[PDB]
RNA sequence: AACAUAAUUAAUUUCUAGACAUCCGUUUAUGAGAGGAGAUAAGUCGUAACAAGGUAAGCAUACUGGAAAGUGUGCUUGGAAUA
RNA sequence: AAAGGUUUGGUCCUGGCCUUAUAAUUAAUUAGAGGUAAAAUUACACAUGCAAACCUCCAUAGACCGGUGUAAAAUCCCUUAAACAUUUACUUAAAAUUUAAGGAGAGGGUAUCAAGCACAUUAAAAUAGCUUAAGACACCUUGCCUAGCCACACCCCCACGGGACUCAGCAGUGAUAAAUAUUAAGCAAUAAACGAAAGUUUGACUAAGUUAUACCUCUUAGGGUUGGUAAAUUUCGUGCCAGCCACCGCGGUCAUACGAUUAACCCAAACUAAUUAUCUUCGGCGUAAAACGUGUCAACUAUAAAUAAAUAAAUAGAAUUAAAAUCCAACUUAUAUGUGAAAAUUCAUUGUUAGGACCUAAACUCAAUAACGAAAGUAAUUCUAGUCAUUUAUAAUACACGACAGCUAAGACCCAAACUGGGAUUAGAUACCCCACUAUGCUUAGCCAUAAACCUAAAUAAUUAAUUAACAAAACUAUUUGCCAGAGAACUACUAGCCAUAGCUUAAAACUCAAAGGAC
């Protein structure tokens, strides 16, 4: 049995379900939440379930969490321009908190798709090379082309050993 | 252990694989120094043929000679291999029959 | 890290080596000396190419001509036998400055500056002359300067535009139709912007390398 | 130690010279001689433990003894407990 | 891992070892031919030949290619700036390739390497800081990041200098090693260098030679095995011998286990042996390895409540005393004492005292009680001081404690008692039993820091059903820390700290074994 409570949180599939990919402006997200209370239940669930997913998709964003420092829970984002975006998450479900931050400071689906395509621009199917980078190592693999001499011996007249003998014979 | 304790320690530390009589090498070449008999620890009863050899590394070891009858003498050259002789305690080397001075067992 | 220790000897060697080079720089009289019997340079023991043997015995170096002239021939015109044979149009340098090698016992090695007129076309500024140590130079006489320097330019006949390569022309015309541009104009390359100098055109002596001072 | 010549094309020269030698230490090998552990394995002297093992056993500690061990003090049951 | 063999008289649990799969190197035995890939003991010393030129002189190139794995925890990934020993463009910009200063994160081993010792900041020049159990520092080992990268180039990290003065370029040799390719051909292709160019050059490379190391196509057949795990034995010989096994094991006269035969089995141009590598923590801690002798304070990780205490033996101090001893005195038996029975011891004894002294030592009944305290520990009586609120769990390298025994100095001393002496017993009796008497148990100061310090149960908050390995003490979830990783060697060696000096805490390896261990 996987240790801890809700061990599904420690699976790559769960971490990849996060949908909040912050814009490049976002640099820090401080989380102020209270461990005891009734109006902070969604905030506690947000730290338990959602903070891992956010960090997984935003590795370069500093997430620092402070406990029981204020009467109410809130989220404050620090942007590269110097702006500070304060969010109040009291009486809000953990799902509601995720949706709010996605709207205000989350990249749109269109932007993310464009970045994905740009990443793969330099992979070409026609390119030949090692398996790590290319589909086929050699043109011998292609159908109709002359096969590899190791797998299929070449005709004698196509061999340097034979041609050299003729040149000596001439 | 807790997940915090597994994190602070990481994977189990692995003791290093200490080498044996051949020092992690398939074979060694040695010069015979003495030929003697060793008695197998009970419950077995025999006069097992062994020899002391000076290995190429420079150390000296005791090597069991397998087969029925050997012509080995002092100053001969032999190729030793690994493998302990189960009844003979401390004998962790064996001589290879058919290499250098040691020869194949004479078939009867 | 912090175990990458300093290397005092390496730094000392670099500086010391560089200093010795400046102190013991060779001179033109030594680097470009020649043994005419073997046509081999004593400094490095480099034998000149075979195609240069005839001229090394039959032609003069630039400062051999200039050492015999007042003011080292400032203002005089000098041409090269290679140019005289290759180009019908006048090719010459108009000498402006000349720094002889005082060390030479005949003042036959040095540097020069002047204004180039190649194939009848004259440059606008003076620059250092290359290949001054070559056995190829011919001083122009003062009385023959007017006839030598007389040149009338012919109208340029080298094509200014050419067709595009067969495939590259089809790719251009195909793009026109795709973009809606309808025309039967033939794509044409413009060669005026990228016209090549002759292969023997004088090069920039200022940016050229000099041989080292270690004898072979 | 870093200036001085030169200057009616302009350049020359300086742009240095000692001392970077020992180290204080730090590891490893050698081992006079003195010990330990284990195995070889027919023995010797006792019978300490396992039965209430014939004085229940053991722990810490002290002293004592051919040898296991003995005795004291507190503690444990991984002993017993009706006459 | 779809697992298997092996602890026992037997079963169950726990747990190590080994087997079955895969690949490389070497060795034994054995092999035809062809195609392909790869070639590898050694940063050891190198005989000879070659590996860099080109070209109208100047220049450019010889900084590459090729080689090795030297050094170094060395790096990976990323940011910034700047040039470039360049290219191609412009009189001003696109690249390729580098260099310098850095840092989100990641990055080998040993903590018996626990402290490093200037490792910081400010900018009147003062302040006293910086790194480190979230692993500094020290030491050891290693090429990694793999379309490739990094370091090295005879040695002295460097290379002015000095020295033991160059193949870690191709082929080749010496020595060494278990480890064994041609002192070969050509610049025709591609790549590089040079030239404006026709072209020239190249041990890069191309095409060959060599080699069962691998793959592929064919042809021949050899190699090992045959007790179990694990596919497969006939007969004889041997007789605990000769030999055999990876593990368990086999051989003392009917050996399916050895040797030779016979027949079968497996793989097959190979086959078997040795060596090496490939598999790697969500499991446990009453009885099997494992909860620390005890408590308190930090930083994290978790948790969420707002109290506690409220005269039964905590602790410390002072005072106090009932019973039984001891001493002294009076009287007094002739013996007293002691054992299963004796002996020695003793008559300086013995018994009585409603006689005196003593205040040493220890606290019956209550106690069939289950309180107090962190634990250790604490119960004769009285008085004084005194336990109490941090939400909760979680601490060492700090602090304060810690039975008994023991050490140090000065006292106490009723009784008990190691040692010692005397007496018995016994084959002996350095013991058990008897008698005597010390250290010691007591007080006051200090040390020592160990217990089967064991409820053999870490603490805390839940649950009692959607739950029998065995036994013990019903099962089980969550949180945090500690601890464990076969047995012995080993409460050991070395290291460091300590009032400890025949000490305590900390705590390995070689080597040996195939088990050890728990419950029934
Ligand atoms: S791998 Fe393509 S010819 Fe061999
Ligand atoms: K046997
Ligand atoms: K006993
Ligand atoms: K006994
Ligand atoms: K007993
Ligand atoms: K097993
Ligand atoms: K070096
Ligand atoms: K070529
Ligand atoms: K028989
Ligand atoms: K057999
Ligand atoms: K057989
Ligand atoms: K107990
Ligand atoms: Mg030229
Ligand atoms: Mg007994
Ligand atoms: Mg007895
Ligand atoms: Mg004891
Ligand atoms: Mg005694
Ligand atoms: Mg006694
Ligand atoms: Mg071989
Ligand atoms: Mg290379
Ligand atoms: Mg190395
Ligand atoms: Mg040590
Ligand atoms: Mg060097
Ligand atoms: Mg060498
Ligand atoms: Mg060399
Ligand atoms: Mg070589
Ligand atoms: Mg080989
Ligand atoms: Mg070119
Ligand atoms: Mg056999
Ligand atoms: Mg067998
Ligand atoms: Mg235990
Ligand atoms: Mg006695
Ligand atoms: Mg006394
Ligand atoms: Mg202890
Ligand atoms: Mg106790
Ligand atoms: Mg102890
Ligand atoms: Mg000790
Ligand atoms: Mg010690």
């Amino acid at each position: 049995p996987m240790k801890g409570r809700f061990p599904i949180r420690r699976t790559l599939q769960y971490l990849g379900r996060g949908d909040v990919v912050f814009k490049e402006s976002v640099k820090i997200m401080t989380v102020n939440y209270n461990t005891y209370g009734e109006l902070g239940e969604g905030a506690r669930k947000f730290v338990f379930f959602n903070i891992p997913q956010i960090q997984y998709k935003n590795p370069w964003v500093q997430i620092m969490m402070f406990k029981n420092m204020t009467p109410s829970p809130f989220l404050r984002f620090y942007l590269d321009s110097g702006e500070q975006v304060l969010v109040d998450v009291e009486t809000k479900s953990n799902k509601e908190i995720m949706e709010h931050i996605k709207k205000i400071l989350g990249k749109k689906e269109e932007t993310l798709r464009e970045e994905e395509l740009e990443k793969q621009q330099r992979f070409h199917p026609g390119n030949f090379g090692p398996r790590k980078y290319c589909l086929r190592e050699c043109m011998c693999e292609v159908e109709g082309q002359v096969p590899c001499p190791g797998l299929v011996p070449l005709p004698k007249e196509m061999t340097g050993k034979y041609k050299a003998a003729l040149k000596a014979s001439t | 252990a807790t997940l915090n304790q597994m994190h602070r320690l990481g994977p189990r530390k692995e003791p290093p694989k200490r080498l044996g009589p051949t020092e992690g090498r398939p074979q060694l070449k040695g010069v015979v120094l003495r030929t003697f008999i060793r008695k197998p620890k009970k419950p077995n009863s025999a006069n097992r043929k062994c020899c002391r050899v000076r290995l190429s590394t420079g150390k000296e070891a005791v090597c069991f000679i397998p087969g029925e009858g050997h012509t080995l003498q002092e100053h001969h050259v032999v190729l030793v291999e690994g493998g302990r002789t189960q009844d003979l305690p401390g004998v962790k080397l064996k001589v290879v029959r058919g290499k250098y001075d040691c020869g194949h067992v004479q078939k009867k | 890290r912090k175990k990458v220790r300093p290397r005092l000897i390496a730094e000392l060697a670099r500086r010391v080596r560089a200093l010795r080079e400046q102190r013991n720089q060779p001179r033109d009289s030594q680097l470009y000396a020649l043994d005419y019997e073997t046509l081999t340079r004593p400094h490095s023991g480099r034998r000149l190419p075979v195609r240069a043997w005839a001229d090394v015995r039959r032609e003069s170096r630039l400062l051999q001509l200039l050492a015999r002239l007042p003011l080292f021939g400032l203002g005089r015109l000098v041409t090269r036998k290679s140019w005289l044979w290759q180009h019908d149009e006048p090719c010459y340098w108009r000498l402006t400055r000349v720094r002889p090698d005082y060390t030479a016992q005949n003042l036959d090695h040095g540097r020069a500056w002047g204004i180039l007129t190649f194939k009848g076309k004259s440059e606008d500024t003076a620059r250092e002359i290359e290949q001054v140590m070559y056995h190829d130079w011919r001083l122009v006489p003062k009385h023959e300067e007017e006839a030598f320097t007389a040149f009338t330019a012919k109208p340029e006949d080298r094509l200014n535009s050419v067709p595009y390569p067969p495939l590259l022309r089809a790719m251009i015309l195909a793009e026109r139709q795709k973009n809606g541009d309808t025309s039967v104009q033939e794509p044409l390359l413009n060669l005026e912007r990228t016209r090549m100098r002759p292969w023997d055109y004088p090069a920039k002596q200022e940016t050229k390398g000099r041989a080292k001072g270690t004898p072979v």
